[PDB]
């Protein structure tokens, strides 16, 4: 299961799958933000995870099915993986550094509206040695936080 | 606050503009905004908050910053003039007829459109209500209600038809079910709907037409079922009303070759029919069609009564043809007219008193060829009839026979009257659910269609079970509302909170409650040795001389109650107001006496048809006890399945399109329960606002960085701004909830000062650069573990 602190902060990331705002999200919502992140699923499969946790019968993924259509018990090492491989997202020439266009082209695929004075202000809040670029050490401490 | 527009009390529309410009301790000098300088006087109660943009309307009244029932007026008095006759509050859909056909709103492709939407994502309709009892029904597993309240002509019955509409096309394939109930209407607009002071055509019975739906969801039948009727109707009726339809309808519509067999003459011979009003419904046409042998001397002089739609010879061509359709002949027919002939001339049986010899009751001697005409179309003896109507049978164990007294002959012959049309209209429903047997049962979904809150200048008893009858149904639903608003409340993760609760179980126990009850001293007055009407009213105020739920006449303010002695009537304070009931008339009314002598002779008779209507220790019966014992049978059926409130109101007096009457209509707020329950909502939180309602409203008072934002972190960010109180202020999963007058406040804070507002903005900015990286990496880590959930699971196969 997850914790309280752990709900808080995907409530907050389900509001980028959930961009109407009526609370609930179809195959034809949750599929466009894992596209747009770089992933494609089939239908089928997502189908079948969503008449896992969906017992309205709907279809429908609401908040509290979200959170347990991603729960499962995992093993130590494991979630460390899950935390490196997002860092790898953002990291787009693969250096081991997120600079502030890295930072700006996961903001613009996920449709923050941001100006680019303001793309140089989240870097410079993020950074802490001073190279102004965000290293792994530096993303663990933004994110945990 | 000063200054600003508060709703004022104004007799033609309600509710109106104005303004406070003086005040006193109980008074407030109110100044009108349209009419300056008519300044008058109202009262703390009488005044209510209003917004400040009113030429807007809401499709969910949750989205005001002031719920009160005179910006629920002023909403449904814009949308009148847009053609939205549907309103949603919360779990109670607000219907308003508008005597027309609107466009598309009845279409197939519409109804295809609202099957399977979520809920208030789509704008309210009567099919968003039958579209949630069926998802409501499946993953609950559980049966539903669907209610419907309210005065004649303001669409209950049109709102009936398009629930069995939708069910029989959006999700039953097939079943013809639907039609079948509006092909037999007008068997039960002569059995069963009657005419009373405020209205022509009225029901007087609890209908309940249940759709049966099997496991693997589909429509497998119907069945329809009657609770309640007026006792009191059948013999004797009040000013100016009428007894049952049939009772008019045969008479207007017999022809001479029926006539001849039934032995019918004009309304003002009959005991049953001269006490009430003897004119039919008709028009100019069929005026002329109505034969002189069936006109009284009442419709010589004052003629034909008006109405657009009732005709009390024409119908009963069309309730005839319905006949025909349904399943009857014309022989089974004609034996449903021999028994309502029987009844009418039971009633002008007299007793007069014996000679001295052993005591009791014989008959009048002009009631004699009066039974010779009546024991043919009961299947009896005339000589068997008089003993059964005159002694009481017991046994010695030989078998004696021991007279009853006057007064308790008149009770029994009128009490076998309200036995035999008593089980004629359980006989005629029975009929009509064998025309269409249901295959199978398990769950369903039911429409329970009554008369709301109805009442006069001067309440009768009929009066008095019915707004029993809404007390009760009203106990349930607010009951179902403050369980509807404590799911939500945990739904939108604001968990649980203290609501305080109306209660109205004192106005139940003091009308029911054993030995100390109104009911209960009425069926204990009968066994009296002499029954007294005042000493019924004094024995009220005798055992319940507290209680604020009733009070002397006297003390009302209203001029026709100051009339009434104390020994004459009482006032009972309902949910909609204090009613005013008089005693006359009361205990004879609820008096009825079938006992052994004569219930054990009309199952004995040598007609077959009476026989089946049918089918030492007790006596005279309990009759006040009937009237509680029959409704909890539908109370605890309603308690054991879900509920689906659909309140129908009418707009004008006339029911003529596009007039509203706000004196009419408010009247209609307030004897709904509308009213009420806007008042257990103050206790909650009234009013609440989706994020994209509250992006649209305030954007344009924030500054360009904080307008950039999606509207649930616009929201975030704006609450953690301004800092408001956790306790006054909520932020939701969908929605942020108020409690009350601080949406109001909310509204001003982004009214005042520009510059105060961007330096908040300006304090706030780093937790919103650090919000809006987090949202960006926990959704990309929400990404990551449904891959890791697609790889798990895959894992498994």
């Amino acid at each position: 299961q997850l914790t309280e602190e752990q709900i808080a902060e995907f409530k907050e990331a389900f509001s980028l799958f959930d961009k109407d705002g009526d609370g609930t999200i179809t195959t034809k919502e949750l599929g466009t933000v894992m596209r747009s992140l770089g992933q494609n699923p089939t239908e089928a499969e997502l189908q079948d995870m969503i008449n896992e946790v969906d017992a309205d019968g709907n279809g429908t993924i609401d908040f509290p099915e979200f959170l347990t259509m991603m729960a499962r018990k995992m093993k130590d090492t494991d979630s460390e993986e899950e935390i490196r491989e997002a860092f790898r997202v953002f990291d787009k020439d693969g250096n081991g550094y997120i600079s502030a266009a890295e930072l700006r082209h996961v903001m613009t695929n996920l449709g923050e509206k941001l100006t680019d004075e303001e793309v140089d202000e989240m870097i410079r809040e993020a950074d802490i040695d001073g190279d102004g670029q965000v290293n792994y050490e530096e993303f663990v401490q933004m994110m945990t936080a | 606050e000063d200054g600003k527009p508060v709703w004022a009390p104004h007799p033609t529309d309600g509710f109106q503009v104005g303004n406070i410009v003086d005040i006193g301790p109980d008074s407030l000098t109110i100044e009108p905004l349209n009419q300056k300088g008519k300044t008058f006087l109202a009262l703390i109660n009488q005044v209510f908050p209003a917004e400040e943009d009113s030429k807007k309307d809401v499709e969910d009244n949750c989205s005001l910053m002031y719920l009160n029932e005179a910006t629920l007026l002023h909403n449904i008095k814009v949308r009148y003039s847009k053609d939205r006759i549907y309103t949603y509050v919360a779990n109670i859909l607000i219907a308003v007829n508008p005597y027309f056909d609107i466009p598309k709103i009845y279409s197939s492709e519409t109804i295809k459109s609202y099957q399977g939407k979520s809920l208030g994502t789509m704008p309210p309709h009567v099919f968003a209500i039958a579209d949630k009892a069926f998802r409501d029904m499946k993953v609950l597993k559980l049966s539903q209600s669907i209610i419907v309240s309210g005065e004649s002509g303001a669409g209950k019955t049109e709102n009936t038809k398009f629930v069995l509409r939708y069910l029989t096309e959006s999700y039953g394939t097939g079943q013809d079910i639907d039609d079948r109930i509006v092909e037999a209407n007008p068997l039960l607009e002569a059995f069963g709907n009657a005419k009373t002071v405020r209205n022509n055509n009225s029901s007087r019975f609890g209908k309940f037409v249940e759709i049966h739906f099997n496991e693997k969801s589909s429509v497998v039948g119907g069945f329809v079922s009657h609770y309640l009727l007026e006792k009191s109707r059948i013999c004797v009726q009040g000013k100016e009303e009428r007894n049952y339809h049939i009772f008019y309808r045969l008479c207007a519509g017999a022809s001479e070759d029926i006539r001849e067999r039934l032995h019918l003459s004009s309304p003002d011979n009959f005991r049953y029919l001269n006490r009430g009003c003897t004119r039919y419904f008709a028009n100019k046409e069929t005026d002329k069609q109505i034969l002189q042998n069936r006109k009284s001397p009442e419709y010589l002089k004052a003629g034909s009564l008006k109405d657009p739609l009732l005709d009390d010879h024409g119908d009963f061509i069309r309730m005839c043809t319905a006949m025909k359709k349904i399943g009857l002949d014309d022989e089974e027919k004609l034996d449903l007219f021999r028994v309502v002939a029987g009844v009418l001339h039971l009633g002008n049986i007299d007793f007069e008193e014996a000679g001295s010899t052993s005591g009791g009751c014989n008959l009048k001697n002009k009631s004699t060829q009066a039974l010779e005409y009546c024991a043919e179309l009961l299947g009896l003896d005339q000589d068997d009839l008089r003993v059964s109507l005159t002694t009481r049978v017991m046994l010695t164990t030989t078998v004696i026979k021991v007279p009853l007294k006057v007064e308790q002959a008149n009770n029994a012959r009128d009490a076998l009257a309200k036995t035999v049309y008593s089980h004629l209209f359980d006989h005629v429903v029975n009929r009509v659910n064998q025309c269409f047997p249901f295959e199978t049962s398990s769950y369903f979904i039911g429409v329970l269609d009554i008369a709301g809150f109805e009442y006069f200048e001067h309440n009768s008893f009929e009066q008095f079970c019915i707004n029993y009858c809404n007390e009760k149904l009203q106990q349930f639903f607010n009951e179902r509302i403050l369980k509807e608003e404590q799911e939500l409340y945990q739904k939108e993760g604001l968990g649980v909170n203290e609501v305080h609760y109306v209660d109205n179980q004192d106005c139940i126990d003091l009308i029911e409650a054993r030995l100390v009850g109104i009911l209960d001293i009425l069926d204990e007055e009968n066994r009296l040795p002499q029954p007294s009407d005042q000493h019924f009213t004094s024995a009220v105020h005798q055992k319940h001389k507290d209680h604020f739920r009733l009070s002397i006449p006297r003390k009302s303010k209203l001029a026709i109650h100051r009339n009434i002695r104390d020994d004459e009537g009482f006032i009972i304070r309902h949910f909609a107001g204090a009613v005013c009931y008089e005693t006359t008339q009361f205990v004879e009314k609820n008096n009825d006496a079938l006992h052994m002598s004569l219930e054990s002779l009309i199952c004995e008779s040598r007609d077959k048809f009476i026989r089946e209507l049918f089918e030492g220790k007790l006596s005279f019966i309990s009759v006040g006890n009937k009237f509680k014992t029959q409704l909890n049978l539908l109370l605890d059926k309603l308690r054991s399945t879900g509920a689906s409130f659909i309140r129908c109101i009418k707009p004008n007096l006339k029911m003529t399109s596009h007039h509203f009457e706000g004196a009419q209509i408010l009247s209609q707020l307030q004897c709904s329960g509308m009213v009420s329950v806007l008042d257990l909502m103050q206790g909650g939180f009234p009013s609440r606002a989706s994020f994209h309602e509250l992006y649209n409203m305030y954007k344009k008072y924030m500054p360009d960085k904080l307008a950039r934002l999606d509207p649930r972190l616009f929201c975030k960010a704006l609450f953690k701004a301004l800092g408001l109180n956790e306790i006054d202020y909520k932020f939701g999963l969908t929605k942020v909830f108020f409690r009350p007058g601080k949406f109001a406040e909310f509204d001003q804070i982004m009214k005042s000062d520009p510059d105060h507002l961007a330096e908040l903005v300006k304090r706030v900015n780093h937790w919103l650069i650090c919000s809006r990286w987090k949202k960006v990496q926990w959704c990309s880590l929400s990404v990551i573990k449904l891959k890791n959930k697609i790889k798990y699971r895959a894992e498994a196969c």
